[PDB]
């Protein structure tokens, strides 16, 4: 329980301390793109080596899990240069890992930060997934919510407030979804 | 204080108005240097490196000798002139 | 003149005194490009007459045909001159026209002295000196490591006694003297000591001492470690002491974006170990090269042995060195110690200084200067030529001197890529002459000449050709036990139809006394004196000739002729 | 239990480092770094003007140090074997070893231009010339502390046996001179606290024993200390052995807790480095040691005042948080005239032996007289408005200026005691009689 | 004549020249006290009086040009440190729209004290380059809400720093002219 907030003061640290000459690089870029309704940020894997190698080394063992904690880190930041409401902000990253070619990766790659290159050849149309969202309650018409995020989910079956073996149903009315999109690299 | 794109008219206009310039320059008021920099003086003395092989020259501080990418260390208020005249950097 | 360690304050004092106006530029720096140590000296006394506001000017010169030109035109108002890297074994006051009687102002009464309205200041470890220069010429003011004095006691009696004598004695006076002279002169070159360091001793008695005046210290002292290995390891424990000395309290304590350390821990003549990969960090290697034969596939397949044997798979061992695995990253150490002995390889285990400042990561010593030498050699009818080419390899100077600089990494960063480069080019010629077996082994020396090559422009530079033929060393250092010869390397170019010739020593290995001494320069003056032969002599470095297409045989064979060798 | 150990001015303990400070003083200070098997030494000039700072390296392993602007003088207790360093390069330095009985040690060295001064555990004194000639040997109580400025010599010595002492001495070339000899010392001891308390500040008190933190002579010779309690003493009237005293011109502890808002900030930690005329020049340190480190943090500046003061009066007269305590005017103005009157008599008593150094110090001296007069003048209101004639005439007869005593009468109008009025007038014209006079 | 980005304004140069002219306290490491300065624009008194590590007061300028060289030391303001500014930052979380009273000259002096004179601080100077950054954001957030009154009359400022009003001075005046002209036009 105590590690996701040990891990979110971490990078919440790193953002609001990060100098390189006299520029605190990350709190300037994170209030440049708000101005513009931009609501991201854009991290060097080099500098977060530099900060501190641990917390590298822990994102570079499980991504899928680690990644959501330093979104909502960075959104925690975007209140205080702003505020005295906003979505979660995406994470957008940089390297210059040695690159993989296409053809060699295999088994021992699954849930690894891979680099690779190549030419697009296919795009498909805007989707839309969901990321707040409103559920009903068949039997009593009790109302609550759920927090999606696109890592690697279904609807629960614990009813509240007997209440039944499935109730759930979407309120579509009163949720928030984002766009997604496919790609094809050859 | 070249020409062909000026009118006739505007060809004697700039030698009148340089005239003009000249004359406030001359006289009293003569001690500050109207045409000068305009930029607060920050530092005495700065390093400067020769970009211009323009050879021995005199200014009215004394002579220099631009060898083409030597380095000097001297005060400012000298080679300001030579800075804008494009033979000097800063550096 | 000379001057000992004991009495440096008093010349930088005259020097001061003498400097005094601020209606001309009364001080002048001549510095010899194509040198590290050269180059660190003079940003270090920059520093010092900056701190000072001495108004100078600084220029680099190539070589003695240069320095003539420089020296024709200056001011009589200039009141001090230094010269360094170079000029302490010729009669300067034969290389100049030099008349005393147009520059002595006041002759002190009392001591003798004369008070010259221009001072000329030498700075050279270069050896053996011009013996005029230390006693005859009152104008040339050089500064010495008490080696004059602690040697020469019978050559400064017989330059004296000579002097002086100008009949069975006399006859036997004058051949004792000629006899001591001429077994001084004539003696193969070396090189003592590290100009930056005697600076240090200076700045050490004014009170000037910081750790940006200590990095350079070390920075010109580490120049030294690859051709003249013995100064280095004589020089290297002063260097231990102030490191420990000037660091500050408080030790080990959590970083900030300020904090900026330098500290004493291992390094390992492995090439950029710090960038690039640890498989490149070995693969390139100088060393390894002569260790484990890789110019063939029975030596590369010795590399992909060991690393198999350490336990580092060999895909993790190609990464960039910043993004590999932390865990390798800090059990090398001990990996070491347990697998180099079984290839022999034990020697590339050592310690280094290394310095970091802030969060944008370390950087050793050895990695640095090649950095810098990289930006001396890469950076960006017949005498036009040669004009425009001496010409551009000065702006490089100062593409390496705004480099010195914790401002401009950027800087930095360019020479390290353009290092690799240089590495790469040089090793993929090195196998073409061992595979193709162009050294030809002649019984007094070995001879090496390339007529063609992928690209043969690079090693139209002093610097470039000297690296290639610190490689070739190496490999003939460990090939066979036997036979330390001389070596001869050149190189043609299709623009000029000249050789540019260079003569290099023998040197022993690493880990095992006398120093050996370069006796090429002789050789070369004497053939030069007598040919037919169409030929160049001008670079500060004696041991670098030129020569036309047609005149390289005539001269090789009457240097073969020659008992110089 | 007490051990006898050496001692120099404000060093420092090694601590868990490699490096100290051996001494400091308003001239300069002094550190070393160990090296393995030897020491390396730096020397350190607040004038850079005039000096240059420098560097040698020590095989012997000094531990004693003394320093002023002709030159450094080092020593090494347990072997006796000392040396002598002008500042200049012409009078080349010299050493010399010392003869010790068994288990004897140097506790400390000093040295005039022309004295050089031996003390040691056993209580033996010896004296030699600056070229090391030896003048003179005596046996007194053990030496703890020495300093000297120019021809005057301040000294403090110590024994189970015969109590706490000091003695002041000038060595005039024309003769040599004793104003006291090991005359009773008042000073506050730190042994209680150190037995009781169990601090973890013990190195501390192993490295100083004595607890005697620093002394010097004033910026006009006067004898000063700074004792274990954190306050500042000064020896006055010692050119009168019927009317010398000891007098407690500053608590540092108090000055904090007003500072503070009247809070104990322990965490805080003065360390003085010499007396300018009425400030005090120090280091403030934070933290678990409570001494400086490397490199060296800059300085401060700080007043002397007298100790008048009460918390708890202070904290009721007072009753944004830290804000620095509010005090009476009557403490104020009662603290400014003390000070005044004693600041007044120490100048006048250095300008009536030693003159004026600069030409202008009986201006300031003139300027405190008439801040003694103000401030009797707002004491005196404050009794006149009071209406304790009594008390308001006791005090005009402190005013000095007949401005000032007209002052009073427009004070003794407004309160509208016509009976002051009068007898200020009787005393006007009676000291108008005696300016006549 | 004059440069067009000169017309209406003062460049961050001239900034920088007005702020130099202001007095600081300093130590010397040298004593002057028995040729002489003999400045024209200042008083030349306190320079040729000085005594080695006595304080006294000189223009910045000066006092910069010593600190240069070994011959002299800079005190640091005493709002510059880690209390007074952490108070500050209370102050402007408290009051949501009055702004702090820091001194005119903040930004400036602040950074030309950490350019020229590092190492004379006594706080720690990796937390004052934090807290002078959280005093410019809040700052910035209240000058953000401010805009939204711009009109055809007047405005009121208080503590706003002359450097920050120098960044906004060609954007109120443009718009608030403006909206001048646009409401008189209906008059006539
Ligand atoms: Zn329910």
């Amino acid at each position: 329980d105590d590690d996701n907030t040990e891990i979110i003061k971490s990078f919440k640290n790193f953002i609001l301390e990060f100098r390189l000459d006299s520029q605190f690089i990350y709190r300037d870029q994170l209030r440049n793109n708000i101005l513009v309704k931009n609501y991201s940020l854009t991290v060097n894997m080099e500098h977060l080596i530099g900060y501190n190698e641990d917390i590298y080394k822990k994102l570079s063992d499980e991504p899928s899990d680690i990644i959501p904690l330093f979104e909502t880190a960075i959104t925690q930041v975007a209140k205080r240069i702003s505020i005295l409401s906003l979505p979660t902000f995406q994470l957008i990253l940089n390297s210059n890992a040695n690159q993989i070619p296409l053809r060699d990766l295999d088994s021992e790659h699954v849930s690894k930060i891979v680099r690779l290159s190549g030419i697009i050849i296919s795009t498909s149309v805007l989707s839309s997934r969901a990321t707040y969202l409103s559920i009903m309650c068949r039997n009593c018409r009790h109302t609550t919510s759920i927090t999606i995020n696109n890592f690697n989910v279904s609807l629960p079956r614990s009813c509240l407030s007997n209440c039944g073996p499935d109730p759930y149903i979407i309120i579509h009315e009163s949720s928030k979804f984002i766009d997604q999109q496919f790609l094809k690299l050859q | 204080n070249d020409t062909n794109n000026l009118s006739h008219q505007e060809q004697e206009y700039l030698k009148e108005y340089c005239d003009l310039i000249t004359d406030l320059k001359s006289g009293d008021l003569v001690d500050i240097d109207l045409s000068g920099s305009l930029v607060p003086p920050s530092d005495v003395f700065i390093d400067v490196r020769v970009l211009k092989d323009a050879g021995e020259i005199q200014t009215e501080y004394g002579v220099f000798n631009l060898i083409k990418d030597s380095q000097f260390f001297v005060r400012q208020s000298d080679v300001e002139r030579l800075i804008q005249q494009g033979y000097l950097q800063k550096i | 003149m000379y001057y000992g360690i004991s009495q440096f304050s008093e010349a930088y004092n005259k020097i001061l005194r003498n400097s005094s106006s601020h209606s001309s530029c009364q001080l002048v720096i001549f510095v010899s490009c194509l040198n590290i140590d050269a180059l660190c000296a003079t940003k270090m006394l920059s520093l010092l007459f900056k701190k000072q506001l001495v108004q100078s000017q600084i220029v680099p010169i190539f070589g003695y045909s240069e320095l003539r030109r420089h020296y024709s035109q200056l001011d009589d108002n200039i009141n001090s001159l230094l010269l360094v890297g170079f000029g302490g074994v010729i009669d300067l006051e034969a290389f100049l026209e030099i008349d005393p009687q147009e520059y002595v102002i006041d002759t002190d009464e009392k001591s003798g002295e004369q008070s010259f309205r221009r001072d000329i200041y030498v700075l050279d470890a270069h050896r053996p000196w011009n013996l005029d220069n230390i006693f005859g010429s009152q104008i040339i003011q050089c500064f010495d490591d008490g080696t004059v004095d602690d040697t020469l006691g019978e050559q400064k009696e017989a330059y004296y006694k000579l002097l002086e004598l100008d009949r069975k004695q006399r006859k036997k006076q004058i051949h004792e003297y000629e006899g001591v002279l001429e077994e001084y002169y004539s003696q193969g070159t070396t090189v003592v000591n590290s100009i930056s360091a005697q600076i240090y001793s200076l700045l050490s008695a004014i009170g000037e001492t910081n750790l940006s005046n200590l990095w350079l210290n070390i920075l010109g002292t580490t120049s030294l470690d690859i051709a003249y290995a013995q100064v280095y390891n004589r020089l290297y424990p002063l260097l231990q002491d102030e490191v420990k000395r000037l660091t500050p309290s408080s030790r080990n304590s959590v970083k900030t974006p300020d904090t900026l350390t330098l500290n004493i821990q291992p390094d390992y003549y492995l090439f950029l170990l710090r960038h690039s990969s640890l498989y490149d960090s070995f693969y390139y290697s100088n060393y390894v090269n002569a260790k484990l034969s890789l110019w063939n596939e029975n030596g590369k397949k010795r590399l992909h042995k060991m690393f198999a044997r350490m336990g580092i798979p060999l895909s993790t061992a190609q990464e960039t060195w910043l993004y590999m695995d932390h865990s390798i990253k800090r059990e090398l150490g001990i990996i070491f110690d347990k697998n180099l002995d079984r290839y022999g390889l034990q020697d590339i285990i050592r310690d280094g200084f290394v310095r970091t400042l802030g969060y944008r990561g370390s950087i050793s010593a050895s990695e640095f200067v090649e950095a810098l030498t990289a930006l001396l050699e890469v950076g960006n009818n017949s005498a036009q030529k040669l004009t425009n080419l001496r010409k551009r390899w000065v702006s490089n100077f100062w593409l390496s001197w705004d480099a010195l600089d914790d401002r401009k990494v950027e800087l930095l960063n360019r020479g390290i890529q353009l290092a690799q480069d240089l590495q790469r080019a040089i090793f993929n010629t090195g196998v073409a002459i061992l595979e193709k077996k162009l050294i030809k082994h002649l019984r007094i020396y070995r001879l090496c000449v390339l007529q063609d090559g992928p690209d043969l422009d690079l090693y139209r530079n002093p610097l470039t050709l000297l690296r290639l033929g610190n490689w070739l060393i190496e490999c003939c250092a460990e090939s066979e036990d036997k036979q330390l010869l001389p070596m001869v390397l050149a190189s043609i170019d299709e623009n000029t139809d000249t050789y540019l010739v260079a003569g290099l020593t023998p040197r022993y290995p690493r880990g095992l006394k006398k120093p050996i001494l370069n006796n090429f320069s002789m050789a070369f003056q004497q053939i030069t004196a007598e040919t037919d032969a169409k030929v160049r002599i001008d670079n500060f470095e004696s041991s670098i000739i030129e020569i036309r297409r047609e005149d390289l045989s005539p001269f090789l064979e009457k240097l073969t002729l020659s008992g110089l060798l | 239990k007490f051990r006898y150990m050496p001692f120099s001015p404000a060093g420092t303990p090694f601590g868990f480092t490699d490096r100290r400070y051996l001494t400091m003083n308003e001239v300069g200070y002094v550190s070393t770094v160990k090296n393995s098997e030897q020491y390396s030494i730096t020397v350190s000039f607040f004038d850079v003007g005039r000096f240059r700072e420098y560097h040698f390296e020590d095989l012997f392993g000094y531990d004693l140090c003394f320093l002023n602007e002709k030159g450094t003088l080092f020593g090494q207790s347990k072997t006796g074997q000392i040396q002598y360093r002008p500042h200049d390069s012409i009078h080349s330095n010299w050493t010399k070893i010392i003869p010790l009985q068994a288990g004897e040690r140097i506790t400390s060295v000093a040295a005039t231009p022309v004295r050089v001064i031996v003390g040691t555990s056993l209580g033996y004194f010896r004296s030699f010339n600056q070229f090391g000639v030896p003048f003179a040997v005596e046996k007194t109580s053990p030496i703890v502390a020495l300093t000297a400025q120019n021809y005057r010599v301040f000294s403090v010595h110590y024994s189970q046996f015969h109590g706490l002492s000091y003695s002041l001495s000038e060595l005039g070339t024309s003769s040599k001179r004793y104003y006291k000899r090991e005359c009773p010392l008042p000073m506050s001891l730190p042994n209680i606290n150190s037995d009781m308390k169990k601090d973890a500040n013990l190195d501390y008190y192993n490295f100083n024993p004595m607890g005697i933190k620093s002394l010097f002579f004033s910026s006009y010779g006067d004898p000063c200390i700074f004792g274990s309690d954190n306050t500042l003493l000064l020896l006055s009237k010692w050119r009168s052995p019927e009317e010398s005293k000891w007098l407690p011109i500053l608590d540092s502890n108090m000055e904090i807790w007003k500072m503070s808002g009247g809070k104990e900030t322990t965490d805080i930690h003065v360390w003085p480095l010499a007396l300018a005329y009425d400030t005090l020049n120090c280091i403030l340190v934070k933290g678990k040691h409570i001494w400086p480190e490397f490199p060296l943090p800059l300085p401060s500046e700080m007043e002397i005042r007298m100790p008048v003061f009460v918390k708890s009066k202070l904290l009721e007269e007072n009753k944004e948080e830290d804000k620095e305590i509010q005090i009476p005017v009557s403490m104020a103005a009662e603290e400014e005239y003390l000070r005044s009157k004693v600041l007044s008599e120490l100048l006048t008593d250095t300008l009536e032996n030693d003159g004026e150094m600069y030409g202008n110090e009986n201006e300031v001296l003139a300027a405190l007289n008439g801040a003694y007069d103000k401030a009797l003048l707002r004491l005196f209101a404050s009794a006149c408005s009071d209406q304790n004639v009594e008390k308001a005439l006791s005090l005009a007869h402190e005013l000095k200026q007949d401005r000032a005593l007209t002052a009073a009468v427009k004070i003794s109008e407004r309160a509208e005691l016509p009976s002051l009025v009068k007898k200020i007038n009787n005393i006007r014209e009676a000291r108008y009689e005696q300016q006549l006079k | 004549s004059l440069p067009a980005h000169l017309q209406q304004t003062f460049s961050p140069e001239e900034i920088q020249f007005i702020v130099e002219n202001e007095p600081i306290k300093i130590f010397p490491r040298i004593t002057t006290r028995q040729t002489r300065w003999q400045l024209i624009t200042t008083d030349d008194k306190a320079l040729n009086n000085m005594v080695a590590m006595r304080s006294t007061e000189v223009v910045l300028w000066i006092a910069l040009l010593l600190k240069q060289q070994s011959k002299c030391s800079i005190v640091a303001p005493q709002w510059l440190t880690t209390k007074e500014l952490d108070r500050k930052i209370q102050y402007e979380k408290t009051h949501p729209d009055r702004f702090s009273e820091l001194p005119w000259n903040w930004l400036v002096l602040a950074r030309i004290l950490f350019n020229k004179a590092k190492d004379d601080f006594h706080d720690p100077i990796h937390e004052l380059r934090g807290k002078i950054q959280d005093l410019r954001e809040i700052r910035q957030i209240k000058v953000l809400k401010g805009l939204k009154y711009l009109n055809e009359s007047h405005l009121q400022l208080d503590n706003l720093s002359l450097l920050e009003i120098n960044e906004l001075r060609p954007f109120i005046t443009e718009i608030m002219d403006k909206l001048r002209e646009i409401h008189t036009a209906s008059l006539t």
